[PDB]
């Protein structure tokens, strides 16, 4: 079957600004076929109830979503997206970089 | 300014873990409005923006027995275009569509859409005279010669030119503080060493809505779209979108080279330089 | 609004 692989971008709502409350964004994309799983990391351990947008594609039909959580950023702390797709071998980790 | 109404459906089977999904979401140009879910607890339309929860019971009910009755006929369709691909009943497939109308900046009707895709190719699309189909091989010619049979053409017309049109002429009153307000990218430009010779300058463009955005670098008037690294818009989570393109430039060059952004919130495009 | 039921049933694909 043809497959195709997401896009990943983690990112912030807000400029991060250390101790202020913000959303941390993981935005997947680009992907077929729909089914994909997402998680938020804080220091490499798993954020829970983290919320995602409702499923919908774009006009070349890939899907997308966004996951999101509300965190307050700090000097110490270490935020990723972890993603697995049956496009992907093993989950890919993209880290938080609050310059991209 | 010009403004569109699309629904995306997504139709997917899972053999051995239940019946197919079936999920739909409305939008008027980048904002959500509407989401129907044959796996949530209990199915009901239900609204994604505030501008929308003013419509009344019957509203919703339509929308639910319209969602409904596509959620059965989806797995119909899923059956029907297993065999006409002659697959196994072991696979996860997947039918799309999207549809909707475009007006312009007058309100009237540009065109109409609507594109179906099977396991994410192109199926079967309607021309732009809203009268006949483009079939993209012998299986979707199947489901072409069955939709002229039952004239089904004619129903998407019907849609696209009558009720699309004005209900989404509805929407853009009632949500118009939103929906016909576009807010202008917030902009700067980085600048990141990479060594001693080059650093990278990263355009920004932060907070704009709709997500319709141009954003190139020029070193001394001329594009540099091979040198440019251009990430795809994303949503913020406010409503608003976000992107940035990135060049790397000789260090002692970076005066030779210009953000330039485009946005429906800007009245004239801005040019942009790194500010040490 | 998405599009209504016609008339008659549903034409499946």
């Amino acid at each position: 079957m043809i497959q195709r692989t997401p896009k990943i971008q983690v990112y912030s709502r807000h400029p991060a600004e250390n101790g202020k409350s913000n959303f941390l964004n993981c935005y997947v994309s680009g992907f077929h076929p729909s089914d994909i799983e997402v998680d938020l990391l804080k220091n490499g351990e798993r954020i829970e109830k983290v919320e995602h947008s409702d499923l919908s594609f774009s006009k070349d039909w890939s899907f997308y979503l966004l996951y999101y959580t509300e965190f307050t950023p700090t000097e110490k702390d270490e935020y990723a997206c972890r993603v697995n797709h049956v496009t992907l071998s093993q989950p890919k980790i993209v880290k938080w970089d609050r310059d991209m | 300014g010009s403004h569109s109404m699309r629904y995306f459906y997504t139709a997917m089977s899972r053999p051995g873990r239940g019946e197919p999904r079936f999920i739909a979401v409305g939008y008027v140009d980048d904002t959500q409005f509407v989401r129907f879910d044959s796996d949530a607890a209990s199915p009901r339309t239900e609204p994604r923006a505030p501008w929308i929860e003013q419509e009344g019971p019957e509203y919703w009910d339509r929308n639910t027995q319209i969602f409904k009755t596509n959620t059965q006929t989806y797995r119909e369709s899923l059956r029907n275009l297993r065999g006409y691909y002659n697959q196994s009943e072991a696979g996860s497939h997947i039918i799309q569509r999207m549809y909707g109308c475009d007006l312009g900046p007058d309100g009237r009707l540009l065109r109409g859409h609507d594109q179906s895709a099977y396991d994410g190719k192109d199926y079967i699309a309607l021309n732009e005279d809203l009268s006949s189909w483009t079939a993209a091989d012998t299986a979707a010619q199947i489901t072409q010669r069955k939709w002229e049979a039952a004239r089904v053409a004619e129903q998407r017309r019907a849609y696209l030119e009558g009720l699309c049109v004005e209900w989404l002429r509805r929407y853009l009153e009632n949500g118009k503080e939103t929906l016909q307000r576009a807010d202008p990218p917030k902009t700067h430009v980085t600048h990141h060493p990479v060594s001693d010779h080059e650093a990278t300058l990263r355009c920004w463009a932060l907070g704009f809505y709709p997500a319709e955005i141009t954003l190139t670098w020029q070193r001394d008037g001329e594009d540099q779209t091979q040198d440019t690294e251009l990430v795809e818009t994303r949503p913020a989570g406010d409503r608003t979108f976000q992107k940035w393109a990135a060049v790397v430039v000789p260090s002692g060059e970076e005066q030779r080279y210009t953000c330039h952004v485009q946005h429906e919130g800007l009245p004239k495009p801005l040019t942009l330089r790194w500010e040490p | 609004l998405p599009e209504p039921l016609p008339q008659g049933a549903l034409t499946a694909y």
